[PDB]
């Protein structure tokens, strides 16, 4: 599972993700959404990221399915960016019925350079 | 699931939730990159499978959402997906679990812009029985 933080949800962790970082450009760890309680095997997670200029930046391999209470996303990537060093809002998405939603603030800025 | 032990406090309380209980732009995020016609239309087909992703554009907060009554392919109901009460537009209500308290969004979307208002609505009911 590796590094986690919270989320803004109860139910929910995930990695610690870079506090910058390049457009397009693969992360430093695997993208993981841990579930504290239980989520059957299968439940289909998702992350979308936005904030008041990119209200819904565009991402690679945001999807991912839960296995033993973690969903690990295969090369997830940012690729809209966030712009004038204004970060990235996470919204995680668990989709049991119904949804269970977690947002995570200033997850991440994403520039077209990086650090 | 999983939610606060206190979800009405949380819901009233937070600059999180107030800067969404009420009325907001919201705009449709589904296909972002491709002809506005076409975007159009998968919007409309999306609300007619009951599902949608419609970010409050003020805040970047996206939102994927599920036009279906929380206990649970079928076609939703017009209580969650009307199309008549307001020609051009169509109202749409999805619950869910936002940051630990039981919620319902609420709002309504031009079929023609793909922009509309919408918010946050606390769930008594849901919350409850949590």
């Amino acid at each position: 599972p590796g590094e986690l933080v919270r989320t803004d949800s109860p139910n929910f962790l995930c990695s610690v993700l870079p506090t910058h970082w390049r457009c397009n450009k693969t992360l430093p760890i695997a993208f993981k959404v841990v579930a504290l309680g239980d989520v059957p095997d299968g439940t289909l997670v998702t992350v979308m990221a936005g904030n008041d200029e990119n209200y819904s930046a565009e991402l690679r391999n945001a999807t991912a399915a839960m296995k033993n209470q973690v969903a690990r996303f295969n090369d997830l990537r940012f690729v809209g960016r966030s712009g004038r060093g204004k970060s990235f809002t996470l919204t995680i998405t668990v989709f049991t019925n119904p949804p269970q939603v977690a947002t995570y603030h200033r997850a991440i800025k994403i520039t077209v350079d990086g650090p | 699931p999983r939610v606060v032990p206190d979800q009405r406090s949380k819901f009233e309380n937070e600059e999180f939730f107030r800067k969404l209980s009420r009325e907001c732009e919201i705009k449709y995020t589904g296909f972002r990159d491709r002809p506005h016609e076409e975007r159009q239309a998968r919007f409309q087909n999306a609300c007619r499978d009951g599902r949608s992703e419609i970010a409050f554009v003020a805040t970047g907060t996206n939102l994927s959402l599920q036009f279906f009554p929380a206990s649970w392919r079928q076609t939703p109901s017009r209580e969650y997906v009307d199309l008549e009460r307001e020609a051009g537009k169509v109202y749409l209500k999805a619950p869910m679990i936002l940051n630990g308290v039981c919620v319902i969004w609420k709002g309504w979307i031009d079929l023609q812009r793909l922009d509309g208002m919408g918010c946050l609505e606390f769930d008594e009911e849901r919350a409850q029985q949590e």
